[PDB]
């Protein structure tokens, strides 16, 4: 196939369009690449292996496209946080439709692509790391552990510090990063599962922390 | 029931 077992792509998540690193596990077919990939995502490993159809990996983004080798018209990949523009979000393929710079800033807007629609016209906080699309046949297969994209989004008070003190990002009553953690939804604050006892993850849709009742 | 692990991706 085009792609090997132990090599290290990007697989799209077909819900919400975005890409995320992942590695190939198993290579299977179907019946010509209409193959079928299984990965094991690098930081999910609660997910186990998934199965992907072929349209939906590629190899692992590696190459970042400086500002000023931004055109516009180029398909890229880029981050960015439909829900909260503001704040990093995720890896999504985009048409980039305009810059502008000026004494200030340095201005990125593209025509995002998601799910199923597109979202024109947003406008790209992390111009610094905007990604090559690797293209089929061309480049070779990363095979070595490639540096981990930063994906969001951003603890503005702990700084995501993945080693630090948080009664925000983390635990509301301690931090420890310590799979079945649970969140209040009125707060939206996290809570463990111990921190009054439990058992296996309630029926209920939802569930809640002491503070919002 | 929402798990910080279902949560991880906003
Ligand atoms: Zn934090
Ligand atoms: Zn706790
Ligand atoms: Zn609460």
């Amino acid at each position: 196939s085009l792609y090997k077992v132990n090599e290290y792509v990007d697989a799209r998540d077909t819900n919400m369009g975005a890409w995320f690193e992942a590695q190939v596990v198993r290579v299977t077919r179907k019946a010509e690449e209409d193959v079928i990939y299984h990965v094991k995502y690098d930081d999910y490993p609660e997910n186990g292996v998934v199965q992907m159809n072929s349209r939906d990996v590629r190899a692992r983004a590696r190459t970042i496209i400086k500002w000023q080798d931004l055109e516009v018209g180029q398909v890229v990949m880029l981050n960015y946080n439909p829900d909260n523009p503001k704040e990093r979000g995720f890896w999504y393929d985009a048409e980039i439709s305009r810059k502008r710079e000026t004494r200030t800033a340095r201005e990125l807007y593209a025509n995002v692509v998601l799910g199923d629609d597109s979202l024109n016209d947003c406008r790209i906080i992390f111009v610094d790391e905007v990604f090559k699309i690797e293209r089929p046949g061309e480049g070779s297969p990363m095979v070595d552990n490639p540096m981990r994209r930063k994906s969001g989004p951003s603890c503005k008070h702990c700084k995501d510090d993945v080693n630090r003190l948080c009664r925000v990002c983390a635990c509301h009553l301690c931090g420890g990063r310590q799979d079945k953690q649970l969140m209040c939804d009125e707060c939206d604050m996290a809570f463990h599962i111990y921190c009054p006892p439990l058992s296996s993850v309630p029926s209920e849709d939802e569930w809640y922390c002491p503070e919002c009742r | 029931a929402r798990t910080k692990q279902t949560a991880r991706k906003s």
